[PDB]
RNA sequence: AUGCGA
C-alpha cells in the first residue's frame, strides 16, 4: 500500500476538504492541550488558533491521500501548496 | 467473417463456436448495408494492445472488472471484433472539452 | 458524542448470514415457553415474555445480568418450535428447490456433468473471471463414466489453472473478486441456471418422474399426481399434501448431496469458513425472543396497550402449546388404540393446528402472509414509507437544534445569522477548558445558565455531569475558581474539564430550510445574537438561496458540536462557499427589491450629495472599527463639482465604497457590463445601458438585477471573480448597508398615479380594443373555412361550429388560431400604450421602475395593470365551453366574440367584468393546481438518481469512482473543470483589463518551484501541430490522445483541453492588435496567466459530484409533439423506458434534396392504412345460405392517388390477399364465439374464392377503384353476428403500406439547422434502404433503447445527453453539460440502458444501499441468500454502521508527525 | 375533476377555493344559493302536461 | 391518520 515519496503523483495543492479536516483536527488537538507551536497572541478560539498554525506551516499533521485501489501518498503540510 | 443471406440455422450457430483454432464471426448481409462507425454519433473506437491495456490498468490502479462496460453484443463491438476482455479506447467529441479521451472494457 | 471517549475498534465491513437453532439456543438468555404475559395481575409471568431474564423491568433487575433498565442492555430469548415450519423470506427459494429435486434418487433432475460445469462457472465467478468463465464453455469432445468423468477432470483442471494464473497475476485473491459486473454475471448465471434447474420436466440423472409441486401461497405444498404413462415408465424406470417436516427431511437429503455445487451457488464470494450448506437455513426450528427493551408497551399519553409483538408471538406459543397438546394426545394415545379412529379429529387439529401455527408465524414475520387492521409484523415495521431504514436510518431527529420563523435584517452580515436570546441561553457547545479559555470560561460560568455568554453545565474529567440549571451565582462562583483543577486519578490525568458554554457570536451553525432542494439550501452563517428578538434573523442575500420569504417561512438552525463539524460549517458549507450554484454557475446570491430599486435610484446621474451627506452615506455603509476595510482609516474622492458647489454623484459613493473595501495592494476591478434599463428611456442622447468601471471607478450606467443581483458577470460576480468570495461577500453586506439607509433618507414608494395612462394613452387602448371585435368572428370563419365576412348568423356557420364542438381536435384549431390573433391584439395594445402612453414616465413612475429594473414585477405584470388582461388559458387553450355551445350562461350558444372565449380586454385598474372574472378565476386556480402537483412530481425526480449517484465523487487521480470504486468517468465532464470556477475561465478579454489583479491573486513564483512548466506544453506544441495537420471525424489520423490524457492536469501547467487552449490561442491571435495597445503584457506571460487560472480552478479530489450533479438536475426540474418536461425525464433517467411514448427518429435530407422530392419522401414513408381510403361500406344481409354482400365504396381513384400514392392495382392486391383473409379469420373466429364479370375479372373472382373458403362472388370496380364487392355466404348455423363492426375491424387492421415500427413522415419547417424529416416511429434499417434521400451519417432519435440496439452504446450517451438537453433547453434551463454528461455515462455504466430505479439498483454492489431503498426485504434476501458481505463503501450503507462517510473530508486520513526525541 | 367548470356560475364560488391537495375539491356555495329540502305539486304536472299535449306514455 | 402552515 505505500506508495514510495519519490512516486508521489498527485495535486501539488491542498484541497478546500483537506485544508478543512487539517484546520479543524488540529484545532481540537490545540482545544485538548496540544502544545501550541506558535504564540498565541491572546487569541481563545481554538480555530483561529490553528488557522495561524496552517499560515505558519508549524502544524505537525500530515494527509493520508487515499486512492481508490488502497495505495495512499503521505503529503505533509509544510508541502502541499496551502491555497 | 461469415456472411449470411438471411439466416444461419442455430444448428449451424452451435458449429460457430466449434473450432476454438479460429474465431468465426457472422454477420447479417442486411446489417452490413451501413457502417454504423459512420455515424456522427459515435466516436472513433480504438482497440487497445495488451500492452497499452496492461499499461492502463496500471496507471489507474484497478481491476479490468471495475471499468465501464461495451457489451459483447454492442453492434461496434461486432465491427471491431471484440473479444472478450479487450479494451476499447473511445475518443469522443464534448461539447466542452473538445477531443476527449475515454475507455470501455469489452465484457 | 464526547471527544474525551475515544474508541478503536472500528466495524470494518457487515457479513450477513443465517442463524443456528444450535446457535440460538446457545446465546439465547432463556428459552420462552409461557404464552402468559404478566401475573398476579401485576407481575411479569414467570419464563413468559416478560421474564427478567430478557431485561431489566419494572425496577426488577434484568435475570441476565442484574441491571436496571436504564443500564441492562437487555438479552435476546428463543421459543422452541413444535415442528420446523417454512421461513417465509426464502420460501420462494426453497420452494424452486423443491421443484428442483428428484423424489425417487434425490439428485437435480439436470445432467450431474452440466451440473458440474455450472459449478465450474459459479467457481470462476466467485474470483470473477468472467473471461475464463466463457472460455469455460469452449471444452468438448450413451457418453461413458470415463468420459464425463472426463468433462470433470478437465473443468477441474481448467478452474485450477485459472485460479493459479489469477492468483499468480493477483487478478484477484484469496478473498475473492467482488465488482458491479461480476454481481450481474453472476445474477445471470444463477438466473439461467435456475431456469435449467426448472426445465427438467422428470428427472436425468436417474430418469424417475418427479410429481408437480403445488403450493397453497404461503403455508402448505402440495405433491401432485402422476400419469400411469410415467408411473410404469418409472417402473420400466424400476393434491397429496406434505408437511413442512417432510420437506425438510427431504431437503436435508437434497441439500447435502448436491453440497459440491451449492458451495458455490449459496456464496457470491469463497466460503472460506468451509460452512456447510443445511436445508435448515430455510426452516424455522426455533423462534428466537427479542430483548424486553424493544417490547415495551405502547403508552400513548396515558393509555398503555399491549405491544404487538407481545400479541403475536402469544398467538404463536398458544398455537404451539395446543400442538404439544395433541402431542399430549399421542403420549394420551398412541399406546396401540388400534381402532379408534376417534382421532381423525385430533388428524384434523394437525392438519389445522400445524397450518394455523405456520400461518401465524408468516403473520407475526408479514401481515400481508396472514389469513382488518392486523398489528404488523417486523416486515412491515422495516419498510415502505418508514422502513425503520428510512424513517430512522437514513434521516433522524437531532439535537442541538432549532425551528423558528425566519425575519428579515439588513444590519447584519450577509454570512451572520440573528439568534433570539431565547436560543442563546439555550444552546450549548462543549468547550474544554484550557489556559487560554480559562478566563472566557470562568465568566460564562459566573454568569450561569441564565445570562449570556454564561454556561449551563459543567462536564468534569471523571465524567460526571454538574447541571448550573439552578446553582446560585455562590456555586458557581465557587465552581468558577475550579474548572482549572489538578489531575485526581491517572484514569483521567489526560483530560481536561469540559463547560457547556451557550452559542456565542463566535460559532458557526448550520442552517437548512426544508426545500434541501440542493445543497445550497443548507448553509453556514456565524451566530449574531440579536437582543430582544424571538425569531431567526436572516440577511435579504440569502433568500434567494434557501427560495424563502417572510411569509411565514420557517427554518431549521442545527448548532454543530465538534471542532470538525465547526471547522467544515465555517470552511466548507458556508455561506461565500456557496456564491454560485453547481448547476450553472449563476450567482444565486444578491440584494433584492427595495435595495436593487435603490441602486438604481442613487446611481442616476440626477442623484447628487452634499459633502455632509455623501460622508454620512460612508460611513453608514462602512465601519473600520467593524473590519470592514483593508485601511484602518478613511478615504475620499475629490467631488464632482468643484463649482457653486462640492458636489458628489452616487456613481462616486460606489465609487467611494469600492474603493475601500479593496485592498490597496490591487488596481480597481475593469468592467464593461449592461443593465435591464435600455437607454432610450433616460432620453434620446442619454447612454446609460454601458456600465463602465475603470480601475474601481463607476464611470457610466446604473447598476440593478443585471449588476449585484444577477449573478452574471455582473459587478458583484466580477469582485467575486478577482478578490474571490470573502471580499464580494464583504461588498453585499456594504451594499445592503448603503442602500437600506439611502433608502432611508430618501425611500421608494408606488401609488394610484403610477398606474393612469394619458388621456392619449386611453384613446389608443380603446381604439385599438375596438378591433378585436372583428377578430373574434373572423378567426371563427377562419378556422370554420368559410367566406370572408360570413354572416355571425349564417345557419351554415352555426352547424360547422358544432361540428367543431364535437372534435376536440378541431376545437383545439379554433382555440389556437383565434389565440394567435387576440394574442396579436394584445401584443399591439402594450407595444402602443405602456411606455408611452403611462401618465407619468420611468422614475417619476415606480410601477414602472419596479419591473425595468427587475427589482419587482414584469412588463407582462405592468401591462395587465396599464393595458389588458388578454387571453386566458387553461392546459394550453382557451375557455371550456359547456356542451350547449355555451362559454358562460350569459353567452349565446357559439359566441363568435373573443370576450365569449375568455379574452379579457379589462384591466386591474379599471376592474374586469363579472364574466371576465370568471374567466381570470379560471386561469388563476388551474395555476393554483399546476403550483400544487409541481412539487410532488420533483421529489421522486430528486431521489431517485440522489440514490445511486450518492456513492459517486471524484478520485484523487480526478477520475470519477463511485464510493465502490467502480469508475463511472475518466474525467470530470472530460476537462476536471469545476462549474464553481468556470465562468470566468473562457472571459479572457475581461482577465486581461485585470491583469495585474489575477497576476496578484495567482502569482506563479510561488509555485513554479512545485511543478512542470514545460512537459504538458511540450505535448501540446506537438500535439497543436497534429492537431493543425487534422484540423473528416472518422478518417482522421487518431495517435496523439489529448493532453489530459497524458499528464495530470493539476501538475503540469499547460495540460488543458484543447477546446480552451484553442480558443484561447485563437482569442490571442484574434486581438494581437489589443496586444498591440498594452502597457506591455503578451500572449505567453497572459497565456501562461490563464493556463495557471485553469489549474487553479480544477475540481477538487474528493468532490460529491455526485450528488451535485442529481440536485443540478433534479432542483432546476421543480420550476417545469413529444413529451416535454418532468414526464419526458422521468421517461428517461426513471425508467430508461425501450418504449418511449412518443418515438421520433430525425432524418437530415441532402442539400440536393428538393423541397418537392422531401414532400414525396414524406408521402412515401408514411403508413397508409386501408381504412384511411374507404369512403362507405354497405353490408347487405340477406338469409339459403347467410349471405352477406359488402361493397367498399371507395373514395375517388384520383383522391386516394393524390393523398397517398397508390394506385387501384395496390388495392387489388391488398383486398385479395390481405384484408380478405383477415376478415375471414375473424368471421371464423365469430362462430367460435358462438359455439362486367369478364373472363380475366371471373378468373380472379374464381381464384379467390379457389383461396378463400367463405368468399362467393368478386366484382370490382377495375375502371377506377371506387369499390370492391364480393359476396360471403354462410349456413343458418351462423346465427348472428355485426358484420358492419367486423368490417370496420379489419378495415383499420389492413395497411396499404407500413414500414414496421414507422407511422408517418413529416415535412417541419427547417430551422437553425440542415432540412430534415421528422418521423414519428423509429425504424434505421428502413431508413438504410432509402440512403439516396438522407444522409444516413446524420440520422438521430430520441429513442435510448432503439439507439443503442443499433448505432451502440456511445450513440444511446450520446443521445441520452442530448434529449437531456433538449428537455432543459426547453424551459430556456442552463444546466452544465458536466452533470448531464456524468448521468448519462452511469446509466451506460454496463454497456446498456441501466435506468436508475430499483431494477438497475440490483446490479450495484453495496446491499445497503439497495436496503435502503425500495424492496428493502426483497433485497435483504437476495443478500442473505447469497450469503453476501458488506464491504460498507456506500455512503448510505456507510451511515447505518454510524461510520464517517467516505465523501469529501473523509475521503482521506490525517495522521501526526510526533517527535521521538 | 378539478377543473373550474362554467356550469357552477351561480351555484359554486369561483373564487372559495382552498390552495393546496384540496383545490377544487372543496368548493363553496354561491351566497344566494339554496337547497330543495322538500319536493311538491308532482301530481298536479302530469294534467297540465297533458293539456299543453304531451301524448301519454 | 384529518385538516392545515411554508
Ligand atoms: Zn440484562
Ligand atoms: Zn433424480
Amino acid at each position: 500500500k505505500a506508495i514510495p515519496k519519490d512516486q508521489r503523483a498527485t495535486t501539488p495543492y491542498m484541497t478546500k476538504y483537506e485544508r478543512a479536516r487539517i484546520l479543524g483536527t488540529r484545532a481540537l488537538q490545540i482545544s485538548m492541550n496540544a502544545p501550541v507551536f506558535v504564540d498565541l497572541e491572546g487569541e481563545t478560539d481554538p480555530l483561529r488558533i490553528a488557522m495561524k498554525e496552517l499560515a505558519e506551516k508549524k502544524i505537525p499533521l500530515v494527509i493520508r491521500r487515499y486512492l481508490p485501489d488502497g495505495s495512499f501518498e503521505d503529503w505533509s503540510v509544510e508541502e502541499l501548496i496551502v491555497d | 467473417i461469415f456472411v449470411y443471406q438471411n439466416n444461419i440455422t442455430p444448428s449451424a450457430m452451435k458449429l460457430v463456436p466449434s473450432i476454438p483454432p479460429a474465431t468465426i464471426e457472422t454477420f447479417n448481409e442486411a446489417a452490413l448495408v451501413v457502417n454504423i462507425t459512420h455515424h456522427e454519433l459515435v466516436p472513433k473506437h480504438i482497440r487497445l494492445s495488451s500492452d497499452e491495456k496492461r499499461e492502463l490498468l496500471k496507471r489507474y490502479r484497478l481491476k479490468e472488472s471495475q471499468l465501464p462496460r461495451i457489451q459483447r453484443a454492442d453492434p461496434v463491438a461486432l465491427y471491431l471484433g471484440l473479444k472478450r476482455g479487450e479494451v476499447v479506447k473511445i475518443i469522443r467529441k464534448s461539447e466542452t472539452s473538445g477531443r476527449y479521451a475515454s475507455y470501455r472494457i469489452c465484457m | 458524542m464526547d471527544i474525551s471517549k475515544p474508541v478503536g475498534s472500528e466495524i470494518t465491513s457487515v457479513d450477513f448470514g443465517i442463524l443456528t437453532a444450535k446457535e440460538i439456543r446457545n446465546l439465547s438468555a432463556k428459552q420462552i415457553t409461557n404464552p402468559t404475559v404478566l401475573d398476579n395481575l401485576g407481575h411479569p409471568v414467570s419464563g413468559g415474555l416478560y421474564d427478567l431474564a430478557l431485561g431489566a423491568f419494572l425496577r426488577n433487575l434484568c435475570s441476565t445480568c442484574g441491571l436496571d433498565e436504564k443500564f441492562c442492555p437487555g438479552h435476546q430469548g428463543h421459543i422452541e418450535l413444535p415442528v420446523p415450519c417454512y421461513n417465509p423470506l426464502f420460501f420462494n427459494q426453497l420452494y424452486i428447490y423443491l421443484r428442483a429435486s428428484c423424489l425417487f434418487c434425490h439428485h437435480f433432475r439436470l445432467k450431474s456433468v452440466e451440473v458440474h460445469r455450472y459449478a465450474c462457472k459459479l467457481r470462476l465467478l466467485q474470483y470473477g473471471l468472467i473471461d475464463e468463465s466463457y472460455k469455460l464453455d469452449e471444452i468438448t469432445l450413451d457418453i461413458s463414466s470415463t468420459l464425463l468423468n472426463e468433462l470433470k477432470s478437465k473443468r477441474s483442471e481448467y478452474v485450477d489453472m485459472a485460479i493459479a494464473k489469477a492468483l499468480s497475476d493477483g487478478r484477484t485473491t484469496e478473498r475473492g473478486s467482488f465488482t458491479a459486473t461480476v454481481n450481474d454475471e453472476r445474477k445471470k448465471l444463477v438466473h439461467e441456471f435456475h431456469k435449467k434447474l426448472l426445465s427438467r420436466g422428470k428427472c436425468d440423472n436417474c430418469g424417475m418422474f418427479s410429481p408437480k409441486f403445488r403450493k397453497d401461497g404461503f403455508t402448505k405444498i402440495f405433491e401432485t399426481a402422476l400419469n400411469e404413462k410415467q408411473i410404469t415408465n418409472n417402473r420400466v424406470k424400476g393434491s397429496t399434501y406434505i408437511l413442512s417436516t417432510e420437506v425438510k427431511n427431504i431437503l436435508d437429503t437434497v441439500f447435502r448431496k448436491e453440497q459440491c455445487v451449492l458451495q458455490y451457488v449459496f456464496h457470491s464470494r469463497p466460503n472460506l469458513s468451509r460452512k456447510l450448506v443445511k436445508a435448515d437455513s430455510f426452516f424455522m426450528d426455533v423462534l428466537v425472543v427479542p430483548p424486553t427493551r424493544f417490547r415495551l408497551p405502547s403508552k400513548l399519553g396515558e393509555e398503555v396497550h399491549e405491544n404487538s409483538q407481545n400479541q403475536l408471538l402469544s398467538k404463536v406459543l398458544t398455537t404451539s402449546l395446543l400442538i404439544r397438546d395433541l402431542n399430549d394426545d399421542l403420549s394420551k394415545l398412541q399406546k396401540d388404540k388400534v381402532s379408534l379412529e376417534d382421532r381423525r379429529v385430533i388428524f384434523s387439529r394437525l392438519m389445522n393446528a400445524f397450518v394455523t401455527i405456520q400461518n401465524d408465524v408468516n403473520a407475526f414475520i408479514d401481515s400481508t402472509k396472514a389469513q382488518k387492521v392486523p398489528i404488523p409484523g417486523v416486515k412491515q415495521a422495516l419498510e415502505k414509507k418508514e422502513g425503520l431504514f428510512r424513517k430512522h436510518m437514513m434521516g433522524k431527529r437531532v439535537n442541538y437544534a432549532a425551528r423558528s420563523v425566519i425575519s428579515p435584517d439588513p444590519n447584519i452580515e450577509t454570512n451572520e445569522i440573528g439568534v433570539p436570546p431565547v436560543f442563546a441561553v439555550k444552546l450549548t457547545y462543549p468547550e474544554p477548558v484550557t489556559a487560554y479559555n480559562i478566563a472566557e470560561l470562568r465568566q460564562a460560568v459566573i454568569n450561569g445558565p441564565d445570562k449570556w455568554p454564561g454556561a449551563t453545565q459543567i462536564q468534569n474529567e471523571d465524567g460526571s455531569l454538574v447541571s448550573l440549571i439552578g446553582m446560585s451565582v455562590e456555586q458557581r462562583k465557587a465552581l468558577a475558581n475550579q474548572l482549572l483543577t489538578p489531575s485526581s486519578n491517572v484514569s483521567t490525568h489526560t483530560l481536561n474539564k469540559k463547560v457547556y458554554r451557550h452559542i456565542k457570536n463566535r460559532d458557526v451553525v448550520l442552517m437548512n430550510r426544508q426545500p434541501t432542494l440542493h445543497k445550497a439550501s443548507m448553509m453556514g452563517h456565524k451566530v449574531r445574537v440579536l437582543p430582544n428578538e424571538k425569531t431567526l434573523r436572516l440577511h435579504y442575500a440569502n433568500t434567494g438561496a434557501y427560495n424563502a420569504d417572510f411569509d411565514g417561512d420557517e427554518m431549521n438552525m442545527h448548532f454543530p458540536q465538534n471542532e470538525n463539524a465547526r471547522a467544515e460549517a465555517l470552511n466548507l458549507a458556508n455561506t461565500d462557499s456557496q456564491y454560485l450554484t453547481p448547476t450553472s454557475g449563476s450567482p444565486v446570491r444578491g440584494l433584492i427589491q427595495d435595495h436593487i430599486s435603490a441602486g438604481v435610484w442613487l446611481t442616476s446621474k440626477d442623484s447628487f450629495f452634499t459633502r455632509e451627506q455623501y460622508q454620512q452615506y460612508i460611513y453608514g455603509c462602512i465601519r473600520p472599527e467593524d473590519g470592514h476595510t483593508t485601511r484602518s482609516k478613511i478615504v475620499t474622492l475629490p467631488p464632482t463639482i468643484f463649482k457653486p458647489y462640492p458636489l458628489w454623484t452616487g456613481k462616486q459613493i460606489i465609487t467611494t465604497v469600492l474603493l475601500n473595501v479593496t485592498p490597496p495592494d490591487m488596481p480597481g476591478i475593469n468592467l464593461i457590463s449592461k443593465n435591464k434599463i435600455k437607454n432610450e428611456y433616460w432620453g434620446k442622447g442619454s447612454l446609460e445601458n454601458e456600465v463602465l468601471f475603470k480601475d474601481g471607478a463607476l464611470l457610466c450606467g446604473i447598476l440593478d438585477k443585471s449588476q449585484y443581483g444577477a449573478s452574471k458577470y455582473g459587478i458583484v460576480h466580477s469582485l467575486h471573480e478577482v478578490y474571490g468570495p470573502e471580499v464580494a461577500a464583504k461588498v453585499l453586506s456594504v451594499l445592503g448597508r448603503l442602500f437600506t439607509n439611502y433608502i432611508t433618507a430618501t425611500a421608494f414608494t408606488c401609488g394610484m398615479d403610477d398606474l393612469r395612462l394619458t388621456a392619449e394613452g386611453n384613446k389608443w387602448r380603446t381604439d385599438i380594443l375596438k378591433t378585436s371585435v372583428d377578430t373574434g368572428r373572423e378567426a371563427a370563419a377562419e378556422v370554420t373555412n368559410l367566406d370572408k365576412d360570413t354572416p355571425a348568423d349564417d345557419p351554415e356557420l352555426l352547424k360547422r361550429l358544432q361540428e367543431i364542438l364535437r372534435d376536440n381536435n378541431k376545437s383545439g384549431i379554433l382555440d389556437a388560431v383565434t389565440s394567435s390573433k387576440v394574442n396579436a391584439i394584445t401584443s399591439q395594445v402594450v407595444s402602443k400604450c405602456v411606455p408611452d402612453g403611462t401618465m407619468k414616465k420611468f422614475p417619476c413612475n415606480s410601477m414602472q421602475a419596479m419591473a425595468l429594473s427587475g427589482a419587482k414585477g414584469s412588463n407582462v405584470n405592468v401591462s395587465q395593470i396599464m393595458c389588458l388582461l388578454g387571453q386566458q388559458a387553461l392546459e394550453g387553450r382557451r375557455v371550456p365551453v359547456m356542451v350547449s355551445g355555451k362559454t358562460l350562461p350569459s353567452f349565446k350558444p357559439y359566441e363568435t366574440d373573443a370576450m365569449a372565449g375568455g379574452y379579457v380586454k379589462g384591466r386591474f385598474y379599471s376592474g374586469i367584468k363579472p364574466q371576465e372574472y370568471y374567466f381570470h378565476c379560471m386561469a388563476g386556480r388551474e395555476g393554483l393546481i399546476d403550483t400544487a402537483v409541481k412539487t410532488s412530481r420533483s421529489g421522486y425526480l430528486q431521489r431517485c438518481l440522489t440514490k445511486q449517484l450518492e456513492g459517486v465523487h471524484v478520485s484523487y487521480d480526478n477520475s470519477i469512482r463511485d464510493a465502490d470504486g467502480t469508475l463511472v468517468q475518466f474525467m470530470y465532464g472530460g476537462d476536471a473543470i469545476d462549474i464553481t470556477k468556470e465562468s470566468h475561465m473562457t472571459q479572457f478579454e475581461f482577465c486581461l483589463d485585470n491583469y495585474y489583479a489575477l497576476l496578484k491573486k495567482y502569482n506563479p513564483s510561488a509555485l513554479i518551484e512545485h511543478l512542470d512548466v514545460e512537459s504538458a506544453l511540450k505535448y501540446s506544441k506537438k500535439t497543436l501541430k497534429y492537431r493543425k495537420k487534422h484540423s473528416p471525424h472518422y478518417k482522421q489520423s487518431v495517435k496523439y490522445d489529448p493532453v489530459l490524457a497524458k499528464y495530470n492536469p493539476a501538475k503540469y501547467l499547460g495540460s488543458v483541453s484543447e477546446n480552451f487552449q484553442d480558443k484561447l490561442e485563437s482569442f490571442l491571435d484574434k486581438n494581437s492588435k489589443l496586444f498591440k495597445s498594452s502597457d506591455g503584457v503578451n500572449e505567453k506571460k497572459f497565456r501562461a496567466l490563464m493556463q495557471l487560472k485553469y489549474m487553479r480552478s480544477l475540481i477538487n479530489p474528493g468532490e460529491a459530484v455526485g450528488i451535485i450533479a442529481s440536485q443540478s438536475v433534479g432542483e432546476p426540474s421543480t420550476q417545469m409533439n413529444v413529451t416535454l418536461g418532468i414526464p419526458r425525464l422521468r421517461e428517461i433517467v426513471m425508467t430508461a423506458s425501450a418504449a418511449i411514448k412518443t418515438p421520433q427518429m430525425t432524418l437530415p435530407i441532402w442539400n440536393d434534396v428538393s423541397d418537392e422530392q422531401a414532400d414525396t419522401f414524406c408521402k412515401s414513408i408514411s403508413k397508409v392504412l386501408l381504412s384511411e381510403v374507404i369512403d362507405k361500406v354497405i353490408v347487405t344481409e340477406t338469409t339459403a345460405a347467410r349471405s352477406y354482400v359488402i361493397h367498399m365504396r371507395f373514395f375517388d381513384n384520383n383522391e386516394y392517388s393524390e393523398e397517398y400514392d397508390v394506385s387501384k392495382e395496390e388495392l387489388q392486391n391488398v383486398i385479395s390477399n390481405q384484408f380478405i383473409h383477415l376478415l375471414e379469420a375473424a368471421i371464423v373466429k365469430e362462430i367460435k364465439k358462438q359455439k362486367n364479370m369478364n373472363k380475366v375479372q371471373r378468373d380472379r373472382q374464381s381464384a379467390i374464392i379457389s383461396h378463400h373458403r367463405f368468399i362467393t362472388k368478386y366484382n370490382f370496380d377495375d375502371e377506377s377503384g371506387k369499390w370492391c364487392e364480393f359476396k360471403l355466404e354462410l349456413a343458418a348455423d351462423t346465427e348472428k353476428l355485426l358484420m358492419v363492426n367486423i368490417v370496420e375491424e379489419i378495415c383499420r387492421k389492413s395497411i396499404i403500406r407500413q414500414i414496421p415500427h414507422i407511422d408517418r413522415c413529416v415535412h417541419p419547417e427547417p430551422e437553425n439547422g440542415k432540412r430534415v424529416l421528422v418521423t414519428e416511429g423509429v425504424n434505421f434499417q428502413a431508413m438504410w434502404d432509402q440512403e439516396a434521400f438522407i444522409d444516413v451519417d446524420g440520422i438521430t432519435s430520441n429513442d435510448v433503447a432503439a439507439v443503442l440496439k443499433t448505432y451502440g452504446v456511445e450513440a444511446a450517451r450520446n443521445t441520452i445527453v442530448n434529449e437531456i438537453n433538449n428537455v432543459f433547453s426547453r424551459y430556456a434551463i442552463s444546466v452544465s453539460f458536466r452533470h448531464l454528461d456524468l448521468i448519462a455515462d452511469m446509466m451506460t455504466r454496463q454497456g446498456t440502458y441501466l435506468a436508475f430505479n430499483r431494477q438497475g439498483m440490483e446490479t450495484s454492489t453495496s446491499s445497503f444501499m439497495k436496503m435502503s431503498y425500495e424492496t428493502t426485504c426483497q433485497f435483504l434476501t437476495k443478500a442473505v441468500l447469497d450469503n453476501e458481505r458488506e464491504q460498507l463503501d456506500s455512503p448510505s450503507a456507510r451511515i447505518v454502521v454510524g461510520k464517517l462517510n467516505n465523501v469529501g473530508t473523509g475521503s482521506f486520513d490525517v495522521l501526526a508527525k510526533v517527535p521521538n526525541a | 375533476v378539478r377543473k373550474l367548470l362554467p356550469e357552477s356560475w351561480g351555484f359554486l364560488c369561483p373564487v372559495h377555493t382552498p390552495d393546496g391537495s384540496p383545490c377544487g375539491l372543496l368548493n363553496h356555495f354561491a351566497h344566494k344559493c339554496r337547497i330543495s329540502t322538500q319536493q311538491s305539486d308532482v301530481s298536479r304536472i302530469p294534467s297540465i302536461l297533458y293539456s299543453l299535449g304531451v301524448a301519454p306514455a
